[PDB]
RNA sequence: UUGGCGGAAAGGCCUUGGGUGCUUGCUGGCGAAUUGCAAUGUCAUUUUGCGUGGGGAUAAAUCAUUUGUAUACGACUUAGA
RNA sequence: GCCCUGAAAAUGGAUGGCGCUCAAGCGUGUUACCUAUACUCUACCGUCAGGGUUGAUGCCCUGACGAGUAGGCAGGCGUGGAGGUCAGUGACGAAGCCUAGACCGUAAGGUCGGGUCGAACGGCCUCUAGUGCAGAUCUUGGUGGUAGUAGCAAAUA
RNA sequence: AAGCUCGUAUCAGUUUUAUGAG
RNA sequence: GGAAUACUGCCAGCUGGGACUGAGGACUGCGACGUAAGUCAAGGAUGCUGGCAUAAUGGUUAUAUGCCGCCCGUCUUGAAA
RNA sequence: GAAAUUGUUGAAAGGGAAGGGCAUUUGAUCAGACA
């Protein structure tokens, strides 16, 4: 119940990490370029790692959606959930991390009043 | 009778490769009984199955299917290239791929 | 065309049997190799022992048990000459290479099979008559191998039993010939003809 | 590859844009941006760029 | 295969042999039970809220060697919490 | 606030698409399926059979018939890049098949479809029992040998 | 079931007699459908599992102790109901 | 023209290997074939340029481009603290931490679920800095392999 | 990188013609 | 003497098979077939049909296979050396 | 109550290193969309 767009497509699935972060702990996946002057990851011979750039930009017209067809809105209540009232179609609430069961209860139910998705609506409401 | 097959045996040589690297999107395929590209330009778009087994049941079978289609004539000896649904594992060179008579233009 | 391909050795050379004999095994096809003592190398013995003997000049020198291993069987001549043209050292090369047996003389079960040949490696279609050659059981024996009286002997054996066979198989072929001759004026013979058969 | 027989990415510049943060300023620069897309007067060309110069630039009368 | 006997097949035959072994203990932990069922079946968690604790109380309700074990404090809390689910049930 | 609420939206009028400029025309057949020619199955329940190709349908697709009598094959439809068409021919013009359609094969046994099958099968009979051995023929299944080669074997 | 032969890794080749099924060598009569227009559409030997059962056979090795033809330790080589 | 001799040391080894003799050698001619981040066409990203337009540093149309060290310019990501705001989140569980689970960004990063935990903390517009680490025989603390290892044999028991 | 200009303006690791050298 | 054929070139001649792609999203334009109303392959794919409806496609993760991949930083032309 | 480092359990791989890239098989495991 979404928007209808092209089929999403994805350039590079696979997380670019950081070199050498496979052999030392000290060494995080959080990507960083190296700036040495003799690196071969740096000057791009055959059989190393990616390197982000530019040309992987996905398509404007699916940037930022879901599979299902909608941008993730992070709503903390009720009052933030009513802004996407007649954006429907195009746009999904997202309960944020803090909000707790109870409350969470009643933004549902508005929600389920309203017509809006709910990204996760399993979330600290176990049965 | 006692025979009841409706394909042609077919071998699945390697991936398509220069001398030191090799494209897995395409498949080289050996057709039994075919030796000059004008007789393989016969078996372009041909469908092909790699039929394998497997010890897990998966919807009522053992028998799984790789599915792909006979593209284009490879080289002077009558190879085809082949490209398929999943790309061929490549512990697949030398083992038996069907290449089947549908589409049929007979 | 054959789950098995039993190749007779007589009469091949080495290297371009070795050659289609990888490339098959590559493709996935299971092979025999019987009678590897009656193989051929181009070339006059004394080069072809004088290749032999740099072979044999090589071996690690702190430990000649770690060095190349010198097989001096014809057969194992053979393995050699085809495992430099297969990539052995790859999974890969190793299936293929264990889709390949190489046998001196014809052991069982092979006697009572069939035996081809390839053209392409043929020493009377290959060679330019007069050009010298050598034969492998010869080769063999002046490096070492220790088994070219026995396994004549078992040869000539399994000639006289596979002549006799033939004697008889012979006989039936000239019975059935006979019997299929005076078929072949009658209508159905007639329709066959006319079809092609 | 191609040899470029020019430079490649050159911008024209020109001073497109002020550099001021002055609301009427804007406003003005708007009207004058319509009036000299739509009018093609060359009186209102000089006035949209005149608008733009900076301090030292823009020396009083 | 092996310099020692080249006509014996050794990759292959150890192929087989490891291809043969995981699939009997495939078999063998799914016959116990240890395998995750269908995403239609019944007792499947797919979709739902996965939790050690939750599962440890739900059995421990319901009534070998494991590393799964449920706090008297994440307990009393899960009590207290279904109290309050319950409560809201009765009022709405 | 968990999210600042973006300043443009999206419209949700949803677009129409443009006209489109394909026509469909009507499908042109091989040269070799001609009505009364026998077929050889290449897939399906059917697959190796050989039928007698009647009619083509408004779908695209063939009409067959085994007769069910010959094979067991009933009329039916098939795609017409799943069959082989041979040499042999039959005569057809003793056979009505005006009523079969689309809507004759809608599933949404009949003892219609029966008495059909029937009514085609005796004109079928009635022609087929001329050719010598083609009854036989009809009832023998197709299959590949050893060393047949599709890419020179004529049919 | 009768007989003969095969040791190169024989493990297979040939043969006697009767029994029991099929035979498309030829002529007939019934059946097939709905897997819905394709989806490998699953078809071939062996089975360290079990239940039925009629038959066959009721061992060793190691530790410990012991010798010194052996020995850094292992190992080796002896002995003991 | 081709072939042989026309000098060679010293671990075992090299037309890359196998090997090849009417060649798989040498000279030449004719075709076919294989495949680069190159060339042609299409889509997508960004940059630049030219236009149109009464959320206008936005929207739309069109074309062409994209190597890069020292260096330069620009747009962004994250952290401690400050002013304003969301009458924001929180004992129906803040922050932190663990996670074979989920999603968004080219990326810096962001977001959600589960577990643990127990009292506080965020989004946005701005202000401010002791603001981001793999290295410095860096500093302080902690811990491995070496390893149940070397050894614990002077002074008669 | 900024301004003032001009923009059939300013030109060009090229040829041509004429005229030197070799 | 009269033909043919090769070779090379041209056709705004006809026609069979295969592969990849389907961007755009009311209309507007240039055209074509028709006396005409209209139609079309003409400023970018539609029509018809089946199976499944969940781990089936897909993702993640542990590995296997083919091919590729030397250890970073610094400093010196340059560095496995 | 993090990391280095360690124990147990479960799963896996291993014929003189391991790690990484593209692609797919296998096993495990998982979300979305379900009128
Ligand atoms: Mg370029
Ligand atoms: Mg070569
Ligand atoms: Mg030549
Ligand atoms: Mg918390
Ligand atoms: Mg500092
Ligand atoms: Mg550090
Ligand atoms: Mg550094
Ligand atoms: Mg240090
Ligand atoms: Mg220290
Ligand atoms: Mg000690
Ligand atoms: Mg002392
Ligand atoms: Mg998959
Ligand atoms: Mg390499
Ligand atoms: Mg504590
Ligand atoms: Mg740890």
């Amino acid at each position: 119940a979404s928007l209808p767009h092209p089929k999403i497509v994805k350039k590079h699935t696979k997380k670019f990490k950081r070199h050498h972060s496979d052999r030392y702990h000290r060494v995080a996946e959080n990507w960083r370029k190296q700036k040495g002057i003799d690196s071969v990851v740096r000057r791009r011979f055959r059989g190393n790692i990616s390197q982000p750039k530019i040309g992987y930009g996905s398509n404007k017209k699916t940037k930022f959606l879901s599979p299902s067809g909608h941008k993730t809105f992070l709503v903390a209540n009720v009052k933030d959930l009513e802004t996407l009232t007649m954006h429907t179609k195009t746009y999904a609430a997202e309960i944020a991390h803090n909000i707790s069961a109870k409350n969470r209860v009643v933004i549902l139910a508005r929600a389920k009043a309203l017509g809006i998705k709910v990204t996760n609506p399993k979330g600290r409401l176990a049965l | 009778a006692e025979s009841h097959r409706l394909y042609v045996k077919g071998k699945h040589l390697s991936y398509q490769r220069s001398k030191r690297v090799n494209n897995p999107n395409v498949s080289l395929i050996k057709i039994e009984g075919v030796a000059t590209p004008q007789d393989a330009q016969f078996y372009l778009g041909k469908r092909i199955a790699y039929v394998y087994r497997a010890s897990k049941e998966v919807r009522g079978s053992k028998i799984r299917v790789m599915w792909g289609k006979v593209t284009r004539t490879h080289g002077n000896s009558g190879v085809v290239r082949a490209t398929f649904r999943n790309n061929l594992p490549a512990k697949t060179f030398g083992a038996s791929v069907r290449i089947f008579l549908y589409p049929s233009n007979i | 065309v054959e789950p098995v391909v039993v190749i007779d050795g007589k009469g091949h050379l080495v290297g371009r049997l070795a050659s289609v004999v990888a490339k098959q095994l590559l493709n996935g096809q299971k092979i025999v190799v019987v009678r590897a003592e009656e193989l051929n190398i181009s070339g006059e013995f004394f080069r072809n022992k004088l290749k032999y003997h740099d072979f044999l000049r090589k071996a690690t020198a702190f430990n000649k048990t770690r060095g190349p291993f010198h097989f001096r069987a014809p057969s194992r001549i053979f393995y050699k000459a085809l495992r430099g043209m297969v990539s052995h050292k790859t999974a890969r090369g190793k299936a293929a290479l264990e889709r390949l047996k190489v046998f001196e003389g014809i052991p069982p079960p092979y006697d009572k099979k069939k035996r081809v040949v390839v053209p392409q490696a043929l020493r009377v279609l290959r060679l330019k008559p007069g050009r010298k050659y050598t034969t492998l059981g010869k080769l063999s024996t002046s490096v070492g191998w220790k088994y070219e009286d026995v396994v004549a002997k078992l040869e000539a054996k399994r000639k006289v039993s596979s002549a006799e066979y033939y004697a008889k198989k012979r006989a039936f072929t000239k019975k059935v010939a006979s019997a299929n001759a005076t078929a072949a004026e009658s209508d159905v013979a007639k329709q066959l003809a006319a079809l092609g058969y | 590859g191609i040899d470029h027989t020019s430079k490649q990415h050159k911008r024209s510049g020109h001073r497109t844009a002020p550099k001021s943060d002055n609301v009427y300023l804007k406003l003005l620069v708007k009207l004058y941006t319509f009036l000299a897309r739509r009018t093609d007067a060359p009186f209102n060309k000089v006035v949209l760029k005149a608008l733009f110069l900076s301090k030292i630039n823009r020396p009083p009368v | 295969p092996s310099k020692n006997s080249i006509n014996r097949p050794k990759l292959t035959s150890n192929l087989h042999h490891k291809v043969h072994s995981l699939n009997k203990k495939r078999a063998q932990r799914e016959r116990a039970g240890l395998l995750k069922p269908a995403r239609s079946s019944v007792n499947s968690k797919s979709g739902e809220i996965k939790s050690v604790a939750l599962d440890l109380y739900f059995q421990n309700k319901k009534n070998s060697i494991t590393t799964r074990t449920l706090s008297k404090k994440r307990a009393k809390k899960i009590e207290r919490n279904l109290k309050y689910a319950t409560q809201r049930k009765l009022l709405v | 606030s968990a999210q600042k609420a973006p300043k443009w939206y999206p419209s949700e009028d949803v677009a129409a698409l443009k006209k489109t400029r394909k026509a469909a025309r009507p499908q042109k057949l091989r040269a070799s399926l001609v009505p009364g020619t026998v077929l050889i199955l290449l897939a399906g329940r059917f697959r190796g059979k050989r039928v007698v190709y009647l009619k083509h349908l408004e779908d695209n697709t063939l009409l067959i018939s085994g007769p069910f009598k010959v094979n067991g094959v009933p009329l039916r439809r098939v795609n017409a890049r799943y069959v082989i068409a041979t040499s042999t021919k039959v005569s057809v013009e003793g056979v009505n098949v005006e009523k079969f359609n689309v809507e004759y094969f809608a599933k949404e046994i009949k003892a219609e479809r029966v008495e059909d099958q029937k009514v085609v099968d005796k004109a079928l009979i009635a022609e087929i029992k001329k050719t010598p051995l083609l009854k036989q023929y009809l009832s023998a299944s197709f299959s590949l040998k050893n060393g047949d080669k599709p890419h020179m074997l004529k049919f």
